[PDB]
């Protein structure tokens, strides 16, 4: 999702967005401020968060060796749900 | 103007130079800053310096005079000279 | 307002609380129009008219060198010494003390976060300010990546 | 962790008061244009200087010499010294004379109206170390603060 | 080897090699300063810097020798010592098939004689060198920037120089043709200060000091 | 000042100068060398054209990346003006033509376009504006062009009351159809001037004079609202101008006296050409007219600008026009004309 | 030592009119020297060992097009390895730069005894290992 | 010892003989330059601007700085008979696009950081 600038300019991922005195912005001018439209903000938060029954979990981001390097994350606070930091997807107790 | 606002002496702890004007200010300094209280009487002492008086007058004027080898009672002349020439 | 400089964002001579002198020097390029806070003192004094000699870093360093012959050896201490002298100059009126206790300004963590420009200017430094003051809730920033 | 500080707040252009008495950015030519014509046609204890907590010494050079030639020695600082005395006179009046690298061979400590721990912290881990190993003792006059 | 990781040795060669590091040695002993040969196999003559034309000579005209290909002109730059500028030559013996390396030093101010006449390739080598280092050799037939720009001031490869340069050029229309000016990078060259903290090999450490 | 304008660097060609220039027609002389400076110092140009972007190319080499970009626009639509010159801190004009065209006439690029480009920043909001008009402005004079300008420059300076009008007495240089007009004289036999040309004094100025005054009057913070005329060193007579260029040239000088009328004949069969005109009934009057003096308006050496003189930057351009037999002539050989300057 | 129609030119060597550098950079340059220092995180004092050269960081200024930190001063990421500080300092003749030494900051030879993280009276002991 | 072998000059009076060929080659060097390389500068601003490169390395007391800049007054020199050079090439000698430096403490302060 992007959102757009009070000057009428689409706001890049990053949160970037160019003054409205500012003078390098006329580079945008009969050209365009193109975004990425899909927001890894709002490309991982909606991902399902996993109920794995274990304490220790590896995480590989997915086919095997074309993922990240495997990532041993642990899920014992129960206030918050573990995760990679590699991808950035959730992991979560069953439960408990 | 020309008037004295502080005094700048600069002197070493170990030259025999300033071995003179460190005999000075053993023992003749109380009466020297209590006739001038309103003027500073600033003691530099950095190693490796002969020993340099520093009158700062009005006007941002400041004069030095010599005092390589110049003993305890030689010392007390010139800088009351600079004293005697307060204005 | 007169920009100058920040200590990261100047080459010039500090004293620590000993008397030995430490110099620093620029890493970063002051911001915007800002300038050497000497640098504007000589401009001013030329654009007033009491012109000073010194212009360059070198010819202000001589200047401290002729003003205070101690703060040039850099890292270099020089001894203290003519107590005998201090001790019976002060010998005088004797102002009375004060009933008030001694009470430093500085007595928990937060008020010693909250000294000087930097500190008020910084927000992180600002954070550790609301984690002593407060404690842990609300200071807990995700460690996620 | 003082970083962020220098990118908070931070004074870029030279600003004056504008027709209705507030700050507005300006080149350096009207800035020291209006110093200076406020500073040559005054004289004596009409021009003064106070300096700050954290200012270098060469600045302090360049008002010493600029305010000599104004006839100015109001030259004010915001820490405060009881001058009485020799004062300003003997550097070993307020000059940590044993130097910080003393402490490691002390016996007794008396810290005056002073919070070490906070107000210096460098020193304070170095009496730290010294009442560790060379079992130093002190004591301070002041509020008990840990 | 039954190990296939590390290279082999040629302990056979190391030695002859060796043994021929002294041959020169007795032969001139007024020019050599200290003969070694590396681990790899690799024997190099140490000569006296004025003494540098004979020592060529005698390589190319000797029997047991026989140099001659001069194979590369090279000064290696070290600031740390006085005369910095440390030359080094290059020679093949094709009777033989092995290879010798003679070197002088040589300070920025220190003329040589030109080794022309003893190695014919050394004259197009001499016109880089002067360029690229900065070391004037005398009696040179024509020695003469070769490499750098034609005016180009400075030596590029000394260590004081800057890998940018110090000018850069673009044409202008106002003059109609290409003009110069101080280098002005639009991306500076950021130094990677990325030598590890910890030492790598305990056999070339230098004693303590 | 904008946040992100502070001047930066060692006025090269990746430096910041704070100066978002938005010159107009910079496709011509006097643009040329203006967006060469802005560009050499270091400043972002906004250049608008009208012309085929091949003949704008050869401005592509004069800027660090992204700092020229080149923008379509017309004089008629009002809002071509306002997307060129919203992103600006400076707009100066160089629009006019010499001659007329069917679609643009004297007074439509001379004082409706500066009418609009002046009317449009000022609304805009730039903080200065740069307008060129002739120095020999005059509401009755005999050519519709110095007439323009008078109108014009009051025009721009009603709708600007800051602007800083430039007056340039005579611009010459490489390609200034100037004294490359005389040169080419050479080709249609004689020397056709009227009465010999001895009753018209000029004082031109090279390119780079008024070009750097232009930058110095952008970066002199006093220079709103003046009228700066930009004149030359010396004063010549027409003949001597004449005399000179011909001479540096090499080539065979045959004065020729002409009437006024028939000289006025002369440039209307050659404005019946369809292409670009040579001779014009406008540049008829304008280079018999002479050159006048205005001590009171200031000139060029108060930007500390110095007028080169003319002998010494005419050969930079008479070098094309001279024939092999002399090409590799110096310029001591020839000897400066008389002067009678002021 | 060798004669060779030997004058005693004893002056201090300039080779800065021949290196040639420009007029701002052989003046107004500050050139620096010291041992570097061991990042406190690693524990690789022998990074420690070597002197090095530096110079004065000038302005470091931001692209207008991207935000860069485009220099102006040719001797900027110039380093110079040097074995001794007088070795530092002679380069520093030759090439006429105003040079300015810093102290090889050697470790204090601390005394470590593990017997006495558990004593009897003194406070050295450990509460922790 | 500190003494060392010169090349060419044994002393300050031979240098000064090599300084002043250089001068009797530049000095009829300049006029057909101009002539022969197409340049639009006269002879006068050619001749003094040979002068102050003199003046801009006066101040060198070692013969042998001396004898290592002869070498490349003759180089330039030499590139500059056989039309080695080009016109840039030359013109870089001729200081004539740049922007003029700041002298005076206002002006430098005015500019920037630059010390
Ligand atoms: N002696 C002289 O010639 C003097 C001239 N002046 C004025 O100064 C300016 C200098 O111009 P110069 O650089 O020599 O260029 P030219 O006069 O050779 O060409 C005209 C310039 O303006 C542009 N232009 C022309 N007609 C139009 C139009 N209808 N709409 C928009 N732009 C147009 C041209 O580009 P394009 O054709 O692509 O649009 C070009 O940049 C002119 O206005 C001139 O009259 C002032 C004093 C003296
Ligand atoms: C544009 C054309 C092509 C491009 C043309 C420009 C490029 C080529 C320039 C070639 C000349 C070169 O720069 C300088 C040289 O040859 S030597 C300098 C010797 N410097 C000293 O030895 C120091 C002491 N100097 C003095 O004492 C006197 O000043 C001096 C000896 C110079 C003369 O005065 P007197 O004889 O003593
Ligand atoms: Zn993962």
């Amino acid at each position: 999702g992007v959102r757009t600038s009070p000057t009428g300019e689409k706001v890049t991922h990053t949160g970037q967005a160019y003054d409205d005195g500012d003078y390098r912005r006329v580079r945008f001018s009969d050209r365009q401020k193109e975004v990425n439209e899909n927001f890894a903000i709002d490309l991982i938060a909606e991902q399902p968060v996993s109920e794995v029954g274990s304490r220790v979990i590896s995480c590989d981001g997915g086919g095997g060796a074309l993922g990240h390097p495997r990532v041993y994350i642990n899920l014992d606070k129960e206030t918050k749900t573990g995760t990679c930091g590699y991808c950035g997807l959730q992991f979560r107790q069953p439960h408990h | 103007k020309l008037g004295l606002r502080e005094i700048r002496i600069h002197l070493c702890q170990r030259s025999p130079g300033s071995q003179g004007v460190r005999d000075f200010i053993e023992k003749r300094y109380v009466e020297l800053k209590k006739a001038n209280p309103d003027l500073p009487i600033l003691i530099r002492e950095c190693s490796d310096v002969q020993p340099k008086l520093w009158a700062r007058y009005a006007f941002g004027q400041e004069k030095n005079v010599s005092l390589n080898n110049f003993s305890a009672d030689q010392v007390t002349r010139t800088l009351e000279n600079v004293l005697s020439g307060k204005a | 307002i007169l920009p100058g400089a920040a200590y990261t964002e100047k080459s010039a001579t500090y004293v620590n609380t000993e008397g030995r002198a430490q110099q620093t020097k620029v890493a970063v390029t002051p911001p915007g129009l800002a300038r050497e806070d000497w640098k504007i003192i000589r401009a001013l004094s030329e654009i007033a008219g009491m012109t000073l000699p010194y212009d360059t870093l070198d010819q202000v360093r001589s200047r401290l060198e002729e003003v205070s012959p101690n703060l040039v050896r850099y890292d270099d201490v020089e001894g203290a010494n003519y107590f005998q002298q201090a001790n019976e100059l002060s010998k005088l009126v004797n102002q009375q003390l004060l009933a008030d206790p001694l009470v430093p300004p500085q007595l928990t963590i937060k008020d010693f976060y909250m000294t000087d420009s930097i500190s008020r200017a910084s927000q992180t430094m600002a954070k550790c300010v609301k984690a002593v003051t407060e404690g842990i809730q609300a200071v807990e920033e995700p460690s996620i990546c | 962790f003082a970083y962020d500080g220098l990118k908070r707040q931070r004074l870029t252009q030279p600003m004056i008061r504008n027709e209705k008495g507030l700050l507005t950015y300006t080149t350096w030519e009207d800035a020291l244009s209006r110093v200076a014509g406020m500073l040559q046609s005054f004289q004596g204890n009409d021009v003064a200087a106070i300096a700050g907590g954290l200012v270098d010494a060469e600045a302090l050079v360049a008002l010493k010499d600029l305010l000599n030639r104004v006839d100015s020695d109001s030259l004010c600082t915001e820490e405060v010294f009881p001058t009485a005395g020799a004062g300003t006179d003997l550097r070993s009046n307020y000059l940590l004379n044993t130097t910080i690298a003393g402490v490691e061979e002390a016996d007794v400590i008396l810290l005056v109206g002073t919070n070490p721990r906070f107000e210096a912290p460098l020193f304070n881990a170095r009496i730290r170390k010294s009442w560790l190993h060379n079992d130093l003792k002190v004591a301070l006059i002041g509020s008990p603060v840990d | 080897d039954t190990r296939p990781t590390i290279r082999p040795r040629n302990d056979v060669v190391h030695k002859q090699l060796s043994a021929f590091g002294q041959y020169v040695a007795e032969i001139l002993p007024k020019y050599v300063q200290q003969v070694q040969v590396s681990c790899f196999n690799e024997l190099e003559i140490f000569i006296h810097p004025d003494g540098v034309i004979p020592v060529l000579t005698f390589l190319r005209d000797h029997t047991n020798a026989q140099f001659k290909s001069l194979a590369d002109l090279t000064a290696v730059d070290v600031p740390t010592r006085q005369n910095r500028f440390e030359i080094v030559y290059n020679l093949l013996s094709l009777r033989f098939n092995s290879r010798i390396r003679v070197k002088t030093y040589t300070d920025e101010l220190t003329p040589i004689e030109s080794s022309v006449t003893v190695y014919k390739a050394a004259n197009w080598y001499e016109r880089e060198i002067w360029d690229m280092f900065g070391v004037f050799f005398a009696n040179h037939p024509d020695l003469r920037r070769i490499l750098t720009d034609y005016g180009f001031e400075g030596h590029p490869f000394r260590k004081d120089f800057p890998l940018s340069g110090y000018v850069e050029l673009r044409y202008d229309d106002e003059v109609k043709r290409v003009v110069a000016e101080p280098v002005e990078l639009a991306q500076e060259f950021r130094k990677f200060d990325l030598n590890s903290p910890w030492e790598a090999f305990p056999a070339y450490r230098q004693p303590p000091e | 000042l904008h946040h992100a304008l502070i001047p930066h660097g060692k006025g090269g060609r990746s430096s910041v100068s704070g100066i978002v220039a938005t010159v107009f027609g910079a496709t011509g002389f006097l643009g040329r060398y203006v967006v060469n400076h802005l560009g050499r110092m270091g400043s972002q140009v906004i250049v608008p054209y009208r012309c085929e972007p091949y003949d704008t190319m050869h401005l592509r080499p004069m800027g660090d990346l992204g700092q020229i970009i080149f923008m379509e626009w017309n004089g008629k639509d009002k809002d071509s003006i306002r997307k060129v010159v919203e992103h600006s801190n400076v707009v100066i004009n160089l629009v006019g033509r010499e001659w007329e065209t069917k679609n643009f006439d004297f007074e439509d690029v001379f004082v409706k376009i500066p009418h609009a480009i002046a009317q449009v920043s000022k609304e805009a909001g730039v903080e200065k504006l740069i307008h060129i008009s002739h120095l020999n402005a005059d509401i009755k004079s005999p050519s519709r062009y110095l007439r323009s300008k008078a109108v014009g420059e009051k025009e721009v300076r009603a709708a600007f009351p800051e602007a800083t009008i430039i007056k340039p007495s005579d611009i010459f240089g490489r390609e200034d159809r100037f004294l490359n007009y005389f040169a080419s004289m050479r080709w249609f036999g004689g020397v056709p001037l009227i009465s010999l040309g001895k009753e018209t004094v000029k004082q031109p100025v090279y390119i780079v004079d008024v070009s750097k005054g232009i930058i110095n009057a952008i970066k002199d913070p006093d220079a709103k609202g003046k009228t700066f005329a930009f004149v030359g060193p010396n004063r010549y007579l027409l003949f001597d101008l004449v005399q000179y260029i011909f001479a540096v040239a090499y080539r065979p000088f045959l004065p020729y006296p002409l009437p006024h009328f028939a000289y006025r004949w002369v440039g209307r069969l050659f404005e019946v050409s369809p292409f670009e005109p040579w001779t014009t009934r406008d540049k008829v009057e304008r280079v018999h007219m002479s050159d006048m003096t205005l001590p009171h308006l200031p000139g060029l050496e108060d930007l500390g600008i110095q007028a080169t003189p003319l002998e010494l930057k005419a050969i930079e351009v008479l070098r094309r026009h001279r024939t092999y037999r002399w090409l590799t002539s110096e310029m001591e050989d020839v000897k400066p004309a008389k002067t009678v300057n002021i | 030592t060798q004669d060779t129609q030997l004058i005693a030119v004893d002056e201090k060597l300039d080779i800065t009119t021949l290196t040639g550098v420009p007029e701002e950079h052989i003046k107004t340059r500050k050139v620096r020297i010291f041992v570097p220092a061991r990042n406190n995180m690693q524990s690789g004092v022998n990074n420690t060992k070597k002197w090095k050269m530096e110079f004065d960081t000038r302005e470091r200024w931001e692209n207008p097009l991207m935000g860069w930190s485009s220099t102006a001063d040719p001797l900027s990421n110039l380093v110079l390895t040097f074995s001794t500080k007088e070795d530092a300092v002679a380069f520093a003749e030759k090439n006429g730069w105003s040079f300015d030494v810093e102290e090889r900051k050697v470790p204090k030879p601390k005394s470590k005894s593990y017997g006495a993280n558990f004593s009897w009276n003194k406070r050295t002991r450990v509460s922790t290992k | 010892g500190t003494s060392v072998k010169p090349i060419f000059s044994r002393d300050m009076n031979e240098a000064k003989r090599r300084v002043r060929e250089l001068y009797r080659a530049w000095y009829r060097e300049v006029p057909n330059t101009v002539h022969l390389f197409q340049l639009d500068i006269s002879v006068k601003q050619g001749r003094d601007k040979v002068r102050e490169m003199f003046m801009k390395n006066a101040h060198v007391t070692d013969p042998r700085v001396v004898d290592l800049l002869v070498i490349k007054g003759k180089m330039e020199l030499e590139e500059t008979i056989n039309v080695w050079k080009q016109r840039t090439h030359i013109m870089r000698f001729f200081h004539e696009t740049e922007a003029p430096r700041p002298t005076d403490f206002l002006s430098k302060f005015y500019v920037g950081h630059d010390p």
